[PDB]
RNA sequence: ACGAAUCUCUUUGCCUUUUGGCUUAGAUCAAGUGUAGUAUCUGUUCUUUUCAGUGUAACAACUGAAAUGACCUAGGCUC
């Protein structure tokens, strides 16, 4: 007497909200790397584009995620290729590489650091991301009074430090550069 | 009498940390303040969200949008608008 | 401080609304709460200083029976709980030890939970409302409504045969007055035997009887 | 002792009263407290008027 | 866990009807050991034990309202998501008249129950049971009601958004955004 | 005007057995079929509530002196004015002289009671409306009657005629 | 602990390194005290991880930890995963009070 | 709105309401009973109300 | 008797209590249980309070700081749990009066216990609300003893601080700098 | 939207789906009578239903409450239903959606008990591959690199996600089943291994099958 | 060194000595959980 | 009134396993602790008339102070 469906999703969404460049996986090349790659991404799915040949080529589209994306920064190491900064409402930071694993093209992750918990919250440091133009930190901001500090480093793996810390209890963020 | 001890101690460490807790002397003036400012957030938040309401105000950018819900989370914002 | 009457003409249910509401640090805000739609009233026993489930009513309580999906597997013949020995003859059955105390049926014992019973449900799951009270008896509640449903106008059961010194095949003893009187008001459809339908109908337990698409996606 | 029973938990009980006892030294300690005095002088006055 | 839950239950059901506390209290207390260890295989057995609920659930005996809810905790976490709405509806009518109770073992053994309910039932229609009481004329009636409250608020302060009992007649800062159409 | 009474039950029947009889007549809506909760024992009669008064009262005339349960017949059955003290009364006035007096001004709800005091005859008459006893207060009052002095004031609860008082018992004559 | 109502938890910002048990505690989760279905690792915050305390177990706060600490799978479906640093700060009134009346 | 009577319990004030006489006082003044009315004593304020019911 | 005098506390009189329960901590003929179940009996009646006089905070220092440099490091845990306590308590204002003349004392022991107790102070209220009386004596051209605690405070105070201290570095530094060509 | 006469498919601006059912104490009493019969009085209503209107009277207002049958969070505000009786010529019925944020989706009833089974089944061995794949590498390290949430790249459990303002009720995601397709031979067996009777070749097939046969 | 006789042990005492006689002192520590027989009996 | 039977009831009398035996009472042997906290009997106490403050959902409880004589038939525009 019940009703048993079964969802799929046809055609995805959009709106595409982050945007980040850089060189992110090889292609064809021996040691050819330039900066012409970019990566969009809407809330739910993240989409490759390369820009070398003077127009938007898709690369590769990726899995299906199941999470609220709501930032997306590059990140290079000083002294490799780029990695993927996200944060999404599950409540921790993931950093990620493209990588080529039997015949295709996908993600896979390199760190994900527990922050505050999941969904949007006002006080969940996942709304504001800002990366160190020299590579050496991600800094993680709140709506409403929560930001964080992470060391990166790179010998041998990819190291994040334990988090430094501002507490301001009232303050509304609107903007971080 | 130690049981009541912690929840006293842990009901603060909750409340510095998730702001909208309350508790039985919450003035309606308080509580008000943790809804608008958790519903503010959300209309902010999801990007669907925001573009439905973007849209049927009329704004001019989303992101007028989204700071004009940030902005509202001030008591004296609705004195600011008022002031032009 | 607003009084009873200027509080109840604030909300669209001022049956709701009570005397000590009013003793409320804001009762304008409590009393809109209140009378929004799907809202549960906090339980009643707030007011009392006795005790939760401290009444009479706890000296009545039966013991717990099995549902009677359960009592097909007869583990209530094997194992007795309700109302021996010796402290050697214990000791002695550690040492030598019986087997097969229970002789429990294990086909028996899974086609229950997921052959025989993969749809049983309990006939009483309280709904969204119904909160629980102290002197609420569930029992003659389930008792009521299945009273409802076998039992109805057309036939007598042999129980009440007996007590009636009615037995079947019998006009039952206000057929005159019915004649007098006429039909009842609440069933105009009821064909009654000798009145508005053919004797020969008069026939066991019955004498009378009211005479008056498949949903999206279901199941194949 | 017309009055004391078992219930479901077999715990003792006066029905008369509704109290609860833990042992039965329990229960002689109430039979012969002034409790269950008052409580057969109200059953006895409510058979007494009314037949 | 090793043998089958089907064996198992239908015996210690059957023992629940003996008359005697401890036994009472052991079959509650082995019922919940077994859900905690089965997880997710709780669900084919939830209708089966939803009246040896009801039976602890209305007992005077507070550790038989302890142990029952300490079930219901591991029930309601385990098989939210899988259709067992009325189940959980039915015991939480049972569950919301102890929010009263004063004793530590038993008011944590409630409380984290009613949090598994929550998510059984969902924030929407769980708080449908607390709103009236977080501004009630009792002091008593308004420490119980904004302890729940604050469990749910941790556990979804985004999800609580549309579920406020807020107009613009009772909220003087209502967001008129809420009412804009598209 | 929903319920009705049933009487003369043996306290064998149940309430089960109660519900068969009465859905031959009308569909019923509930039944409390009281009961001695330390005796256990039900006290021979059941209030029955059906859905209208239409349907209440065709059982009382179907089912009053019908039907025999344990060879015991069943029954079905159906289930503020002015008042003027007046000390000093002469002792020749009868309770129908009390009558024959006090019509001219206001008709009586009731009959006037005498009872003595200190000795002293007074009685309490009763008028159907406030203005009508101010009738006799107004031309009674201090008057010589069979050759004694009576005094016509209101009785206590203090003293009848208040502005609550005033305004109520109208709306009761309406 | 769920058991023993005066020990004191830190409940700071997490950091990068993980808190261990000892293996009379081996097992456990450190918010319920189940012994059963682990789904994540402890992490502790800095000031836990610094010095001759960070070998030491979370839980009992004395013998040296040698298994990592996860949290159940009930506590991380409830969220309590994500509260803070669970380590215990104190010893409490249980262990003091075996420590002085035995000598 | 029943005579300035006095009640000596609380209990006893609330059963009031549901009574033959508290229903006698009402349904006379142009009140019809129901539990919207299981409240207030005078007789003013009892008007306000109907008139909006 | 030990959750009757938690209760009936607050009624008695803060001075009735540590005017009795005070001197047993003193004599030499005291057992290892005894001295616990009186410093247990002190922690228990300082929470409820909470108003405490300053003639009965430094009498409460007399018997609590010499638990800080003891044996067994069971008592020295007890010892900080107690001035961690009393802390919350008496407040910064008060403890500091206390305090003050204890570092400018002849004794070499009072010296080194008061120097530990004001550190246990410190991570309870804050290095930073510390500094200032600190930043006092280990400048302090008056006294040559009040120099040498002043310098002891600090680095009790990176004892108990661990890789804490980084946050108070430039100011622990700035009270310590010129002492080294002292 | 009416799904059918009893049963009505809806969305809010929250991102949620949903169906609700009409009960059927509801339907029988609205078959058997005319509809002025609910205006007049002359209708009679079972006692319990009686006195849940007297005691919740904000609550109860219309006798009866539906039923949720389907909720499911869908992360984008739909704007349009279109309910389909087949689509290229398929048996089913489907219902496709469009959201705000250009989403095209389709909600498919499963008309088989023992498809509803298999579908469940898979949908559930690639919600715990986060939990699977993560103490697989824990166990090696204790005898013999995975992050936590390495299958599903950010952390999140899926059940979580899909629950974000109340429980899923009897939708089975798609999305979830073809993620599945992508992975790797050795991975397909490592999570297949649990399920008995049922190869890796034989959820391929049953997964493909929506996508030809069902639309 | 405590021997200290709660009231509920006169009574287990007195009913204990009723049946079981005054010579059976084992018997009527059988009964009590924390005294010996000549303990009873003194 | 009595010859007189039969049923109900009391007193008197009757009366039931009112110990299977025997010896050196045939002999011998018997209870863990600590830390937190609930539930459940019983004894014992409420001698107060107003008002004020505190307190409570309302009570209650707690802290302060002080009211008696005349008359008429529950009552007093009583003094
Ligand atoms: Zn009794
Ligand atoms: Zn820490
Ligand atoms: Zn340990
Ligand atoms: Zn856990
Ligand atoms: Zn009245």
């Amino acid at each position: 007497d019940e009703l048993y469906l079964y969802h799929l999703t046809l055609k995805k969404q959009t709106n595409f909200v982050h945007s980040c460049i850089g060189h992110f996986v090889d292609l064809e090349a021996g040691s050819k790397r330039e900066q012409s790659q970019l990566c969009v991404a809407t809330e739910t799915h993240l989409e490759l584009y390369d820009t070398a040949d003077g127009e938007l080529k898709l690369i590769a589209k990726f899995q299906n995620l199941f999470a609220t994306i709501t930032s997306m920064k590059s990140l290079d190491l000083p002294h490799w290729p780029t990695f993927l900064a996200l944060t999404s409402d599950s409540g921790n930071l993931s950093i990620v590489q493209i990588i080529m694993h039997a015949g295709a093209l996908r993600l896979k992750t390199l760190v994900n650091q527990p922050l505050t918990r999941t969904t949007l919250r006002r006080v969940s440091p996942i709304s504001y991301m800002e990366i160190d133009p020299n590579g050496r930190c991600i800094i993680l901001s709140s709506v409403e009074q929560n930001k964080l500090c992470f060391l990166v480093d790179y010998a041998q793996k990819l190291r994040i430090s334990s988090p430094l810390e501002i507490i301001r209890p009232h303050m509304v963020t609107l903007d971080m550069a | 009498m130690a049981e009541k001890q912690r929840q006293l101690k842990l009901q603060k460490i909750y409340k510095q940390k998730y702001i909208g807790l309350g508790d039985e002397s919450t003035t309606r003036e308080q509580w008000q303040r943790n809804v608008r400012n958790d519903t503010l957030n959300t209309l902010q938040g999801h990007s669907a969200s925001l573009e439905y309401v973007s849209l049927s105000r009329g704004d001019l950018s989303i992101r007028d949008t989204r700071i004009h819900l940030l902005k509202s989370m001030s008591p004296g914002y609705k004195a600011y608008l008022r002031e032009e | 401080k607003p009084s009873l009457s200027q509080l109840k003409s604030q909300v669209p249910y001022p049956q709701i609304i009570e005397w000590y509401d009013c003793d409320a640090r804001y009762p304008g805000l409590l009393a809109s709460i209140k009378c929004t739609k799907n809202v549960i009233p906090v339980p009643s026993h707030w007011q009392s200083k006795k005790e939760y489930l401290s009444g009479r009513s706890l000296l009545g309580k039966r013991p717990f029976e099995l549902p009677d999906i359960i009592k097909k597997t007869n583990i209530e013949q094997m194992r007795s709980t309700l109302p021996e020995k010796s402290l050697k003859e214990a000791s002695r059955a550690r040492v030598q030890p019986k087997m097969g105390a229970l002789d429990l049926d294990y086909k028996k014992l899974h086609d229950v939970f997921f052959k025989i019973g993969a749809n049983w449900k309990p006939d009483h799951l309280l709904c969204f409302g119904d909160v629980y009270y102290e002197n609420r008896n569930l029992f003659e509640e389930t008792n009521w409504k299945r009273m409802v449903d076998h039992k109805r106008p057309g036939r007598i059961s042999q129980e009440l045969r007996a007590i009636m010194n009615l037995p079947e095949g019998q006009l039952p003893p206000w057929c005159m007055k019915m004649k007098d009187i006429g039909l009842p008001t609440g069933y105009p459809d009821l064909k009654i035997a000798g009145l508005n339908w053919d004797i020969t109908n008069l026939k066991g337990d019955v004498y009378g009887k009211i005479i008056p698409r498949n949903y999206f996606g279901a199941l194949i | 002792n017309p009055y004391i029973y078992k219930n479901h938990s077999g715990k003792l009980v006066c029905k008369l009263c509704n109290t609860m006892h833990m042992s039965w030294s329990s229960v002689e300690r109430h039979l012969g407290g002034k409790k269950h005095g008052l409580n057969v002088l109200r059953r006895g006055i409510s058979i007494e008027k009314s037949s | 866990k090793v043998c089958g839950p089907y064996n198992v239950l239908p015996v210690i059901m059957n023992e629940y009807t003996t008359p005697e506390t401890n036994v009472q209290n052991g079959v509650l207390k082995a019922m919940s050991f077994m859900f905690e260890y089965i997880g997710n295989m709780s669900k084919d057995y939830i209708y089966f034990i939803t009246p040896l609920l009801e039976d602890a659930l209305t007992d005077r005996d507070l550790v038989h309202r302890q142990t029952a809810s300490n079930v219901i905790t591991h029930l309601a976490l385990n098989c939210s998501g899988t259709g067992h709405e009325d189940a959980f509806i039915h015991l939480m009518n049972l569950l919301i008249p102890n929010i009263f109770e004063t004793s530590p073992h038993a008011i944590m053994r409630i409380l984290e129950g009613l949090e598994a309910l929550s998510q059984a039932l969902g924030p929407g229609l769980f708080m449908n049971y607390i709103w009236a009481g977080l501004f009630h004329p009792a002091k008593n009636v308004r420490k119980a009601f904004w302890r729940v409250y604050n469990n749910m608020y941790v556990m979804y302060q985004d999800a609580m958004v549309p579920f406020y009992p807020v107009t613009p007649d009772n909220n003087e800062e209502y967001i008129e955004e809420l009412d804009l159409v598209l | 005007g929903n319920t009705v009474y049933v009487g003369n039950i043996d306290p064998r029947i149940t309430k089960e057995q109660l519900y068969e009889l009465f859905i031959q007549i009308n569909p019923v809506l509930r039944i409390k079929y009281p009961k001695d909760k330390v005796l256990q024992a039900y006290q021979g009669y059941a209030f029955i509530e059906f859905y209208n008064q239409g349907d209440a009262q065709y059982a009382i005339k179907i089912m009053n002196n019908t039907v025999r349960l344990y060879d015991r017949l069943i029954k079905v059955r159906q289930v503020p004015i002015a008042k003027l003290f007046i000390k000093n009364l002469a002792d020749s006035i009868d309770s129908d002289q009390l009558v024959k007096i006090f019509n001219k001004f206001g008709k009586l709800i009731r009959e006037p009671e005498i009872f003595y005091l200190s000795k002293l005859k007074c009685a309490y008459v009763y008028f159907e409306d406030f203005e009508k006893a101010d009738l006799a207060i107004k031309s009674l009052n201090n008057q010589l009657v069979a050759n004694n002095r009576i005094t016509v004031d209101y009785a206590f609860k203090n003293g009848k005629g208040n502005a609550k008082y005033g305004d109520d018992v109208d709306r009761l004559l309406n | 602990s769920r058991h023993q109502f005066d020990l004191i938890m830190c409940l700071k910002q997490p950091g990068v390194q993980t808190g261990l048990l000892c293996e009379k505690c081996d097992g456990k989760c450190p918010i319920c005290d189940s012994y059963v279905r682990p789904k994540r690792k402890v992490r502790v915050c800095e000031n836990c991880s610094f010095g001759k305390q960070a070998k030491n177990c979370i839980i009992c706060n004395l013998n040296v930890g040698v298994n990592d600490a996860f949290y159940c799978w009930e506590c991380c479906r409830l969220g309590k995963d994500k509260d803070g640093c669970p380590r215990i700060l104190n010893l409490g009134s249980n262990r003091l009070d075996r420590h002085f009346e035995k000598k | 709105i029943c005579s300035n009577k006095v009640y000596n319990g609380r209990r006893t004030f609330e059963r009031h309401f549901n009574e033959e006489r508290h229903i006698y006082h009402l349904r006379c003044l142009g009140i019809e009973p129901s539990s919207v009315f299981k409240g207030i004593t005078k007789i003013k304020e009892a008007q306000e109300l109907w008139k909006n019911m | 008797s030990m959750r009757i005098l938690t209760d009936k506390a607050v009624t008695f009189g803060p001075e009735m209590i540590f005017n009795r329960l005070l001197p047993i901590l003193l004599d030499r003929s005291l057992e290892d249980q005894e001295r616990h179940l009186m410093i247990k009996t002190i922690d228990r009646v300082l929470y409820q309070l909470g108003d405490l006089t300053k003639p009965y905070v430094h009498k409460i220092l007399v018997v609590a700081a010499p638990l800080l440099i003891d044996e067994d490091p069971m008592v020295r845990s007890t010892g900080q749990e107690i001035i961690t306590n009393l802390s919350t308590v008496a407040g910064l204002k008060t403890i500091l009066t206390v305090m003050r003349p204890d570092i400018e004392n002849e004794d070499e022991y009072v010296r080194n216990v008061t120097s530990r107790a004001a550190a246990v102070v410190a991570k309870a209220l804050g290095v930073n609300q510390l500094l200032p009386f600190i930043n006092a004596a280990c400048h302090s051209r008056k006294s040559w003893k009040a120099r040498h605690t002043g310098i002891k405070i600090v680095q009790q105070i990176g004892i108990l601080l661990g890789i804490g201290v980084l946050n108070h570095l430039t100011g622990l530094m700035s009270c310590i700098k010129d002492c080294l060509m002292d | 939207k009416f799904l059918d006469e009893a049963t009505v498919i809806g969305a809010d601006r929250y991102g949620n789906a949903w169906t609700l059912r009409s009960p059927p104490e509801c339907e029988k009493i609205m078959s058997n009578h005319d509809p002025s019969e609910l205006s007049n009085g002359a209708i009679k209503y079972p006692l319990d239903v009686i006195t849940l209107q007297q005691k919740l009277p904000n609550t109860y207002d219309c006798k009866f409450k539906f039923q949720l049958l389907n909720h499911f969070f869908v992360n984008d505000i739909i704007t349009d239903f279109h309910i389909l009786d087949s689509l290229s010529n398929s048996d089913r019925p489907g219902c496709i959606y469009m959201g705000l944020q250009g989403t095209v989706g389709c909600f498919i009833p499963l008309l088989s008990k023992g498809n509803v089974f298999m579908m469940g089944n898979i949908e559930n061995i690639m919600a715990e591959a986060d939990d699977t794949f993560y103490l697989d590498y824990e166990s090696r390290k204790k005898n013999n690199i995975i992050c936590e949430g390495s299958c599903s790249i950010l952390g999140r459990d899926h059940q979580e996600y899909r629950s974000y303002y109340a429980p899923v009720r009897k939708v089975i995601d798609g999305d979830l089943c073809e993620n599945f397709l992508r992975l790797s031979l050795n991975e397909q067996e490592f999570l297949a291994k649990n399920l008995k009777s049922v190869q890796v070749e034989d959820i391929i097939q049953t997964i493909n099958e929506v996508r030809t046969n069902y639309m | 060194k405590g021997g200290v006789w709660t009231n509920v042990e006169d009574q287990i005492l007195k009913a204990a000595v009723q049946k079981y006689g005054t010579h059976q002192w084992s018997k009527v520590a059988s009964l009590l959980q924390k005294k010996t027989a000549r303990q009873s009996e003194l």
